[PDB]
């Protein structure tokens, strides 16, 4: 209702198509997106093994992945609305204490994050795959 | 050796009871120590705009000491501004409105304390008054005679027994597990929890209690819910109308933790349809509450079921006696240079967590 | 096998709520049963005055039933009339209504039967939700919220925690030792009690209760006291303004007893001075209570310290069917010709006491 | 109410048996407790070890205090019209009060009838017939 909001609003309408092509590839390619992604990390990150092993579970494992679509689908809600208020709000207020309590290494959440910019922004043109990198970063930076 | 602290005003209050030692008329108890030394003192309760006696002094400040009561907000824009700073205090328990991630990632050589364990006796007790008084109906029966009435069965006609009800907390920390120890001898069906952390297994079978390991499942099977958990992601926005609607038909939820953690619009819609029989608790978003917060008025189809009161359990004159001799404590291991803190009390020693 | 049973008239209360048994519309849950039985039940709740459904049917009545929400008062001059009268129930616990001592003087062959146990826990946890309303000022912040206030400093001022209390009974019964087993993990200063009689060691060491001889010294130093005992002479008018004087100044005091227990004016002065910090309950005398009884309008000095309800803290939902089945248990034991009572529910067989 | 104002203006204005008996109940109260329990006790020897009820000398001393409840409230319905004060604050639930501490309640009305015994004693032949009514109003209750 702010007339910057509805300005962010009407220039996805009416303007600029790039936003549109960027979430057309992250709700389109979603699947395999987390799928190469978790992939890659946990060959970067073999704690997935028997000791701390905050992800050991087949169980625990599987919740690490939910985790990855959860930011996945903030980062398209995000690109389709203005900008990165949302996923402050949402996704990074209590995050690192929160965190902490769990178990989980911080700044192994953050690679995973990584992971998952570089897969979707290789199905991106050149120019989308800048602006949607800023999305991605703004998630990595609170949690590196 | 230059100090701030803010409280808040109690006015005429303040002169009718000495133990009420957190506010500005007060001051802790401990002015005329801090004189006695070769310290000056600020008190105030004017923290909020840009021309406020707060700022006036941030930037010469090298102690600045606050109340969850009526909190300053230690922003990382006044951080940058306070050049002298050394030491933040809390007297209570309650960091929500400091920066500590951007003391801690800044690296800024700042601690900050806390006196832990003040409060969580205080905040149980009103736990179990809050359970007890939307059990038993207790407030359309008080109101019946101060209006003249008596009309027995229009109050027994939604009036229990705690005896053989299924009792959950989520959250089994300090406060939680206090609440739990005093459930026991009521005799209840049985005492259930939920935790991100596992209760240690002789501290389980003290009290007869069950780890649920997934949130529907707990609140599915349980007649009362209590909230004493943490502020952050995945507890913000936790209670709200989808969640709701797997609680039992008619039952009792209260809250002493954070308003936040509840989506207030959507306990009061709960009440009205008899999806809840009764809410209560001391904590509010936004917080003090409007005049036209929506849980004021709210009540269920009997006109009760309403145990609301302001933010006041962790306040009493036990609990505000142990705040003031704990910030002393801390301060005088800051002047001595000794710095034997607490262990349990350092939240921050120079800007970063230990273990 | 004609039965009179008098409850009170529920009115538009009844049909909300099917497990309201003690009124007149939903008759305890049995007239089904007893239809079917082949026996006659007059139901009302006409009891006072000559021209009574009550006094219209005594003569010829086999069996009455009663309430101790509604009391008949069963009279000599009404016993004497009564020529059938074989067997009088209380649908509940408490007797003072029936004249036990005409009975058994006389000799008659009437049988006097209650549910003995089945109000015990309603009451203590009535206890125990008045000591923390009290104990904390929990009504003038609630009053704060519904008014569309908020000022902490004013209900902090006379705000305490019940934690390092000293907390004594006057009776250790079936209700007062529920209530010191209640106050255990709140982790009090000392639990005391006064009775004619005393606990047993084994009983005695399980809640760390010591007894009491003289009920000055018993008063003199407790910070709460709670009144769980009979109405007989050196009972009747107890709580009078000289013994109040022995009381530590500012404490709180609860009665869910006999009404008749206190001076009703002299507690009143009490608490305005100051003597009293606080005082509440459930029971009247006379009661109901009159629009102008002085408990109804009392305040100590800050206008708080008043906790008082209607009488009903023994009929919450649960102890109502705990009675509707001990009530059916004990007919048919009759019915039968068993006459297999049980011997606690026993208070005269056939115009005797037992042992 | 008009029946209590007649019945205070007779001891104040007609018959002084009344003034007379009260005379005699506060002035020698002392003797008559202490002669009526030395009897009280020779006719029921539960002074001794086992139930004694009033065993030791601090239990015996109860006893006597309860004794003097008794001829002070007995004084207080003489001086009045009536029994009617008698009845609510000494005859209460007497029975099951006493019942509750184990004391024998038919030797608490023999301790009444001896106390009847010493005071009437004392006084005239009429008198001691008007006094003897509110002794007997007690031992009724308890027997
Ligand atoms: C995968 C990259 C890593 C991993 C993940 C992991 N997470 C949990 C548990 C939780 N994760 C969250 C996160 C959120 N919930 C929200 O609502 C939001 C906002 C959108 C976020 C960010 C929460 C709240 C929990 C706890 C509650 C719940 O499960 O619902 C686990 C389980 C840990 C355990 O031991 O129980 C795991 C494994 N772990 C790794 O090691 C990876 C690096
Ligand atoms: C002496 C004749 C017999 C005797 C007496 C005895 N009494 C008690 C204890 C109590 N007596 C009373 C009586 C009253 N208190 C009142 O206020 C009134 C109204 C005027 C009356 C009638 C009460 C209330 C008690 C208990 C409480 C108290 O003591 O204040 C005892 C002590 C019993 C014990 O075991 O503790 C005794 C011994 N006992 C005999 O055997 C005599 C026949």
């Amino acid at each position: 209702l702010s007339p910057g909001e509805l300005d962010r609003i009407k220039a996805f309408v009416t303007s600029g198509e790039s936003r549109l092509r960027i979430a057309e590839t992250l709700t389109g390619s979603r699947e395999r997106i987390i799928k190469s992604a978790g992939d890659a990390l946990f060959q970067k990150r073999p704690d997935v093994v028997s000791p701390g092993g905050n992800a050991y579970g087949e169980e625990m494992t599987a919740t690490c992945l939910r985790d990855m679509d959860y930011y996945l689908r903030l980062i398209t809600y995000g690109v389709v609305a203005g900008d990165v208020t949302p996923i402050e709000e949402i996704g990074l207020v209590g995050v690192r204490e929160m965190y902490k309590s769990l178990g989980t290494p911080v700044d192994a959440v953050a690679q995973a994050v990584r992971e998952m910019k570089a897969v979707a922004t290789g199905m991106m043109s050149g120019d989308d795959a800048a602006e949607a990198g800023a999305y991605f970063d703004y998630v990595i930076g609170a949690m590196e | 050796m230059k100090i701030v602290l803010v409280l808040y005003d109690a006015g005429k209050h303040a002169a009718d009871e000495e133990k009420l030692y957190g506010c500005t008329e007060n001051k802790l108890g401990i002015a005329n120590w801090l004189k006695d030394q070769g310290h000056e003192l600020i008190t105030t309760s004017d923290k909020e705009g840009g021309n406020s006696v707060l700022d006036q002094h941030i930037p010469d400040a090298d102690i600045i000491i606050t109340t969850p009561f009526h909190p300053a907000y230690i922003t990382k824009e006044r951080i940058d501004k306070a050049k002298k700073l050394k030491l933040v205090v809390v007297a209570g328990v309650g960091s929500d409105h400091i920066d500590l991630d951007y003391i801690n990632q800044t690296g800024k050589k700042i601690s900050v304390l806390e006196v832990t364990g003040s409060n969580v006796v205080s905040v149980a007790e009103h736990v179990l008054m809050t359970m007890l008084v939307l059990v038993r109906n207790f407030v359309p029966a008080h109101e019946q005679i101060i209006n003249h009435d008596w009309e027995v069965a229009a109050i027994a006609k939604d009036a229990y027994d705690i005896e053989g009800k299924t009792i959950a907390t989520i959250g089994a920390g300090r406060i939680g597990y206090r609440v739990l120890e005093r459930l026991v001898p009521f005799n209840p069906k049985e005492l259930l929890y939920y935790d991100y952390q596992a209760l240690p297994k002789d501290a389980e079978e003290k009290v007869g209690a069950r780890r649920v390991e997934n949130i529907e499942e707990l609140v599915a099977q349980a007649d009362i819910v209590t909230i004493n958990a943490p502020l952050h992601a995945g507890t913000k926005g936790l209670i709200n109308k989808e969640l709701l609607s797997k609680f039992k038909k008619g039952p009792w939820l209260v809250n002493p933790a954070r308003g936040a953690i509840c989506v207030a619009e959507d306990v009061a819609a709960a009440l009205e349809s008899g999806q809840l029989r009764g809410y209560g608790g001391d904590v509010w978003f936004p917080q003090p509450a409007p005049k036209d917060h929506p849980w004021r008025d709210m009540r269920n189809k009997y006109g009760a079921g309403n145990a609301m009161t302001p933010h006041y359990s962790g306040t009493t004159l036990d609990a505000q006696t142990r705040y003031a001799e704990g910030t002393k404590n801390i301060l005088e291991s800051f002047f001595t240079g000794k710095f034997d803190y607490r262990p349990q009390d350092i939240i921050l020693l120079n800007g970063e967590y230990v273990t």
